[PDB]
């Protein structure tokens, strides 16, 4: 699981060599930006579930064709699969917000991703809109933070990038 | 279920609820009971063939050399050690998918033969012991045959690189990254690589050209499979095809 | 690996004491026993293939089921395996002739064997009938008494050098039984 | 050269991956810790000559035996090579109190240093009493600031566990 | 542990074939050389003792700094431990002298004794004054003899040259 | 090509360590045993041809099917090729006797030998046949000498456990 | 490898005959001038750190551009590439002492080594100084001259060995230029 402890521990492991300066100043940084993450994380465990059905009913609000057929919308069991796989998306951005990397994010969502995407023929353009909702339906001042907001962009943008 | 309404079932749930959780090696359960000693010579009488074939006459090749310098075969052994000790140190998931990746990559260098099949599929750490020693014995391996031309260099640095991605997932470091596990062994490892750089050359011509034609037959028969065009880097370049290796190692 | 130098020095180190006198002394009768060491290791050289054939030819004659189909002499390959390990052990013992100490013998091959013959299912009565084979053919050779090859050698006693030979083969034959 | 940045840098590169948040924290850290660094590096740069002198005439305060027969005294010569090593070993402290790795200070000074030690008859405990002496002479308030000295201290500290 | 008879047999071992006329002219050599080198071991084990003595108050006939701090002359112990030490050195010599190779002096005192003096601050320029002394004080025609005391020297030369 | 010096320097090389006392030994066995080698060499240069014709000639002494048919004795050409043939391995036995390893009559004369003679259809038996006479027309007191004749008889026992 | 022994048996198989008697005869002249070099390699082997640590020391004392900052000798880890390539030339030198021929020095160290040395950008001109004195250095020890090392050898002429030694030191400086 990546962060900044265990890259430099990592790194300095490989080597061999005890922590010098640099991995201090590391954590350092680590425990001067954590105010803004764990402002973030608070206020997504806040109202979590209202981001969940705009989330996912944003995601019917466009394409609709997987009520359609046979792609996927053919119970309220795919729907509740739907709306709780974007939940674990969610409950993964508060993770890897908490830790400060992308590392439980990548770990448990993005690797082995996309094998299991087009093997069970879901899109990826349906999570992709459904989280452009979610980065475009921010609030600078009101929301979280100067600082906590673009934590949360970078982690959702992060998202974005590993799926398309 | 069934075994725990039976009297005598509520012993087997027990024994396998036990035996259920823990991890163990391949090494230790692969084999048939009572012959992992048999593997570990097996394997010992592996690559001591392998050391015979690479040196026919008494005179030992300058390959077959482990320290350039004064005290530098103890720093070579002092390093050789921990590596294997690491490898003992790894999880388990990992260590059943190198198994089985030695396992086909075995199988591959057999070309032939139910021994070579069933004493490779048997026995684990003679397929390890095998893969790495045949390949090693053929010269087909990393630190031999560096390229000329600074084209076929930059494309061996770039299938180093490649592989690099699969000796560290996820930013965080392998278990197999062993440059250390000591003061500055680190710079023996750089010194003891640009100096067997420096032996590759001293070889014959003879075995240079070997060399060349064994590297391209090696990474044909083990990672291209059609691939015409990874064939055609394989007939035209040998730094490219010298250093493809098995993901069992991840060094 | 270790020869009888070693082995004197060895003990000599678990007592973690100087060498002294009197193991200097059988030393100094190795060395003077030396020349005798060396025509019997040629003698032992000179006759590779023809002490193992002699010897795993016999083992088959003696016992004609290992060549039987279900046998382990029975197939190409593995008669060509059995020639190969006659060689080899007939290899370490020339070595542990030269050495005058069995640590070559013992921590190279003689080590994990019987738990490798019986991991494969090769029967051990058989190999050590083939390894006493290798052991008569090896003192018959080491005297001088072959009947097929007598050759010229300035003449002395080498009973205890005889002894010694007689000591690895039985070691070997012995440690797979 | 190792550094916060070639760290980080270096372990995304061999990931493969872009520079995620956690790399972006750790240069964040470097650059908190950059001024207690810099001060020091400003104070080094300073009176560096007098560090010299009392670090030189210190490893002559204490052992003799160099200036007595053919170990190193025999000469204006060997004790002019004495100062200047030790003024590039103060140059390298400045060099690594700069970058804010022991990066410098390692590939230029520590890597291979022992072999030409052990070869060139250098005995390393002189060395050693110099760097001693040159951390036990140093001044709370008024030598360089609270946070300054440590980061001196830490990088003295390294190269003393370094070479012995 | 290296001698003739190992370098020999390794050698046709890892050749695969028997030992040829080769070898057979080495350990030839072998018992050629075997006179000179149990004569100069049957002399060493006769007084080492006086060897011990001359030798470690050699070592403290030069530096004397040793016995000074907290270095090492701080006890009958410390001083005991040199002796015991410089005895270990002298018993390999025995040993390397009897078997006729550098092996048991290399395999048992050579091998990572660096590590071991840099670590516990051992210089090993006191070492290199005892036996440069031990060298020194030798007798041509009446110690050993002209083949023997030969010998000796080169074991002694060879310690000298696996420390410094 | 296998001697003491290359089978006692390629150790060391490989080693890495400068030649000690061990392969001193050894080349002084090499040297002490030079005296009988070089005397069967010489007396092999003397009368070769004698030994040309006594070989061969005793070789169709013994099997008459090679000039039968088709297999070698067509001409007086392979017959030809056959002496000369002989003459190469009496010359290797020259070589290698010069040497003192089995090292050019190997490298020259047994690597690789095996493929040629089942391609080119050559029986072995028939030069092992030639051989066993060679080493059967000894002489001890007359020819050689009791050690010369000695050397020659192990290398040719050695062409003969190549063969066979 | 070859020796002295593979370099008269080369040129009589590109000779094609057998070895005959001046070739021996120079030969004898080599096993009896066999104690000599034995105690010649046993001086340059005695005195490995001491000759490289003069001859480096004295390169760098010679031409003080090295180890200025931009040099070849700068690097704490360079310098001791620097005496770690100082004591491998001297290592296959004595090499080339107990061979009697170059072919172990020629074909092992001083080959590729010039187009290396031009590859880094280490200056020729320096290295056959430096090689330069570890001839000197090591002819006087050899000759045994030294001016603080004296060791007993019963005497004679070796002038031809110093000779010799000579011809390797200078084959190495001549190939590195
Ligand atoms: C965990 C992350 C997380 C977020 C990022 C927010 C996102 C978010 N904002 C609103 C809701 C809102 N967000 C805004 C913000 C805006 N006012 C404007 O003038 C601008 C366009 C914009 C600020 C830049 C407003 C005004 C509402 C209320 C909208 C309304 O009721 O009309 C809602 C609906 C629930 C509510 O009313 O609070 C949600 C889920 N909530 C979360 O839980
Ligand atoms: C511990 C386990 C262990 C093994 C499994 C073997 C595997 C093995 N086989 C060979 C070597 C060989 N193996 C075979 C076998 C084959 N002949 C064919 O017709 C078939 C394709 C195949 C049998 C099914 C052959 C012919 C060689 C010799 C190849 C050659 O020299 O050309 C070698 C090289 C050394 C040698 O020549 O013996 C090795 C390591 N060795 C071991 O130590
Ligand atoms: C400089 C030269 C150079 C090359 C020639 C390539 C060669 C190469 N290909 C792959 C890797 C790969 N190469 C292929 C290609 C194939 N797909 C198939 O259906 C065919 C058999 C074949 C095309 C003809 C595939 C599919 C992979 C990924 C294999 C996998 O992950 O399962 C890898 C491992 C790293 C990676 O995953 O990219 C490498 C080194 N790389 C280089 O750096
Ligand atoms: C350096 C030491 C050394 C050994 C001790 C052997 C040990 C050994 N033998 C075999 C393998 C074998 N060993 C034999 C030998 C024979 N089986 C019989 O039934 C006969 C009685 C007997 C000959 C007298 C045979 C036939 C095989 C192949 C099949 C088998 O396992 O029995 C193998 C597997 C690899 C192979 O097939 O060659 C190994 C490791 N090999 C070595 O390299
Ligand atoms: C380099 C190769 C090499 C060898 C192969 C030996 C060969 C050798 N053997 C002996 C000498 C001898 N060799 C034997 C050997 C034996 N006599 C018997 O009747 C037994 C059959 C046999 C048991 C091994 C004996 C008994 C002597 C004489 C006694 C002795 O010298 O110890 C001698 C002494 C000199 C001489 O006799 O002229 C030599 C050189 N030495 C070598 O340097
Ligand atoms: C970039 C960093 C850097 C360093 C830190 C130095 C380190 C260094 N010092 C010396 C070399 C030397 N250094 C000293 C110094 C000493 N004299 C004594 O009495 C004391 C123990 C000690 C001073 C405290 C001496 C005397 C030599 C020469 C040693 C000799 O030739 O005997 C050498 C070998 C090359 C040379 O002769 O100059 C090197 C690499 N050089 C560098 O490039
Ligand atoms: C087993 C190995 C072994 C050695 C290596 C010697 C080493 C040795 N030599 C001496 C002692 C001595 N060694 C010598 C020898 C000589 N001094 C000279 O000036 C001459 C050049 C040289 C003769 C050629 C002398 C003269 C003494 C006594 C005085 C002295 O220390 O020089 C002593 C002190 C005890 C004594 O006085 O005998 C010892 C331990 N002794 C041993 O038992
Ligand atoms: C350096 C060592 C060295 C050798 C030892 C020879 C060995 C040798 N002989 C032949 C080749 C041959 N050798 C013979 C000899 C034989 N005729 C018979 O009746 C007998 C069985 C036998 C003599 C005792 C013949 C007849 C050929 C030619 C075979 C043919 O073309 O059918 C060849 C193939 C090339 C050629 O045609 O000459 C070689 C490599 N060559 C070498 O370079
Ligand atoms: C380079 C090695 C080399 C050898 C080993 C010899 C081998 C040899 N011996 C003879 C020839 C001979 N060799 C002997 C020797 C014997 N007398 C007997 O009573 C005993 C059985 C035996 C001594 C033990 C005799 C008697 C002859 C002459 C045979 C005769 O003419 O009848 C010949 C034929 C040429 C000749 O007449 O000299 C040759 C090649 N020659 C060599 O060039
Ligand atoms: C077995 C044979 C063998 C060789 C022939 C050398 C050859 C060699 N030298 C260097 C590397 C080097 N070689 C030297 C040596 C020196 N440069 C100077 O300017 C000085 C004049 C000179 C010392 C006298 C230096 C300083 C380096 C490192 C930097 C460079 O390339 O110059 C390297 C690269 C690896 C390293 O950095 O160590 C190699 C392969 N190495 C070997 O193992
Ligand atoms: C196995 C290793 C081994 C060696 C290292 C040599 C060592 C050696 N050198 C000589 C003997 C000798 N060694 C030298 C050498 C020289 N004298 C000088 O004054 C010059 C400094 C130097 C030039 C090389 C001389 C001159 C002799 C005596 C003359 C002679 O025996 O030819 C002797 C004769 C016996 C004795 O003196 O007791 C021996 C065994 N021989 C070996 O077997
Ligand atoms: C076939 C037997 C053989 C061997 C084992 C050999 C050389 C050899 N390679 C060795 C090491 C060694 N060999 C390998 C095999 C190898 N595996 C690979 O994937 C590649 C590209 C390899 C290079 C041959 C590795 C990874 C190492 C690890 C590096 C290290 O441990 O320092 C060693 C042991 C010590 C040392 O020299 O550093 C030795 C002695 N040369 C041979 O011919
Ligand atoms: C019919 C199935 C069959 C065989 C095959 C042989 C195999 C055989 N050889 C023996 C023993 C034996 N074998 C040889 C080696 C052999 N003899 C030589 O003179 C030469 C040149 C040889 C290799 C070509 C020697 C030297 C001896 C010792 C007896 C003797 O002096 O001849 C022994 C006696 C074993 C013992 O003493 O316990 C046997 C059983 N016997 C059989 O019943
Ligand atoms: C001030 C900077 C400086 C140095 C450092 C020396 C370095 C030096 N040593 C030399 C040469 C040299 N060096 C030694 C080795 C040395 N002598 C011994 O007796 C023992 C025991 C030694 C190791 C401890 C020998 C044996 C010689 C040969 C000359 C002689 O006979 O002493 C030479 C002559 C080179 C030549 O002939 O071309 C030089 C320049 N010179 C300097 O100007």
């Amino acid at each position: 699981m990546k962060s900044v402890i265990t890259t430099t521990i990592s790194a300095a492991d490989a080597a061999g060599r005890f922590p010098s300066s640099s991995d201090l100043e590391s954590i350092q940084g680590n425990i001067q930006r954590a105010s803004a993450r764990l402002e973030a994380a608070e206020k997504l465990s806040g109202n979590h579930e209202a981001v969940v059905k705009e989330a996912g009913d944003a995601c019917f609000a466009k394409y609709s064709y997987l009520k359609n057929s046979g792609e996927a919308g053919d119970s309220q069991e795919k729907i509740n699969k739907c709306y709780r796989d974007v939940d674990h998306y969610m409950r993964l951005i508060n993770y890897s917000l908490v830790v400060g990397g992308t590392g439980p994010l990548d770990e448990w969502g993005i690797a082995g991703s996309r094998e299991v995407y087009r093997t069970l023929n879901l899109p990826g353009s349906a999570y992709i809109a459904s989280f452009t909702f979610t980065r475009d339906r921010l609030c600078v001042p009101r929301d979280m933070s100067s600082q906590a907001g673009v934590e949360f962009v970078a982690a959702l943008d992060y998202v974005i990038n590993s799926l398309s | 279920y069934f075994f725990a309404q039976t009297a005598y079932g509520r012993i087997l749930n027990m024994v396998n609820a036990s035996r259920f959780g823990k991890g163990g090696d391949p090494d230790e359960l692969v084999p048939p009971p009572g012959a992992q000693p048999a593997d570990q010579y097996m394997a010992n009488c592996i690559v001591k063939q392998y050391k015979a074939m690479a040196t026919p006459t008494g005179v030992y090749t300058t390959q077959c050399t482990e320290g350039v310098v004064r005290g530098q075969a103890e720093e070579a052994r002092n390093a050789a050690l921990s590596a294997a000790f690491r490898m003992k140190q790894r999880s388990s998931a990992q260590k059943f998918g190198d198994f089985c990746e030695s396992r086909r990559m075995a199988v591959i260098g057999a070309h032939g033969c139910s021994y070579e099949e069933s004493l490779l599929t048997k026995f684990p750490a003679a397929a390890r012991a095998y893969t790495t020693a045949s390949s090693e014995a053929k010269g087909n391996c990393v630190r031999y045959a560096d390229g000329t031309s600074p084209a076929e260099t930059y494309m061996a640095a770039c299938v180093d690189k490649q592989m690099k991605f699969r000796s560290v997932p996820m930013g965080v470091y392998d278990v197999l990254c062993s440059d250390g596990n000591t003061k500055g062994v680190a710079e023996y490892k750089r010194v003891s690589a640009m100096s067997v750089r420096f032996r590759s050359n001293q070889m014959s011509t003879l075995y240079k050209m070997q060399a060349k034609y064994n590297n391209a037959a090696y990474a044909r028969n083990y990672f291209g499979h059609g691939c015409s065009y990874e064939e055609n880097l394989f007939n035209k370049y040998p730094a490219v095809s010298a250093s493809m290796r098995p993901s069992t190692a991840r060094y | 690996m270790l020869d009888a130098f070693s082995r004197v020095v060895v003990n000599s180190d678990s007592k973690a004491a100087y060498v002294g006198g009197s193991d200097l002394q059988s030393l100094k009768t190795f060395i003077s026993d030396g020349n005798k060491r060396l025509d019997a290791v040629n003698c032992i050289v000179s006759n590779a293939s023809c002490i193992v054939s002699d010897a795993i030819s016999g083992m088959i004659c003696e016992n004609p089921g290992l060549i039987a189909p279900g046998g382990n002499c029975y197939t190409n390959r593995r008669m060509a395996a059995c020639l190969r390990d006659g060689e080899i052990i007939l290899r370490y013992v020339s070595y542990a002739l030269l050495a005058g100490d069995s640590s070559v013998l013992d921590d190279r091959c003689l080590n994990g064997l019987k738990e490798t013959y019986i991991a494969l299912g090769v029967p051990t009565a058989s190999t050590s009938r083939a390894v006493s084979i290798m052991k008569a053919a090896s003192t018959a050779f080491i005297m001088n008494t072959a009947s097929g090859r007598k050759i010229e050698i300035a003449a002395g006693d080498c009973q205890a050098l005889q002894s010694e030979a007689a000591a690895y083969f039985d070691k070997v034959g012995s440690a797979v039984d």
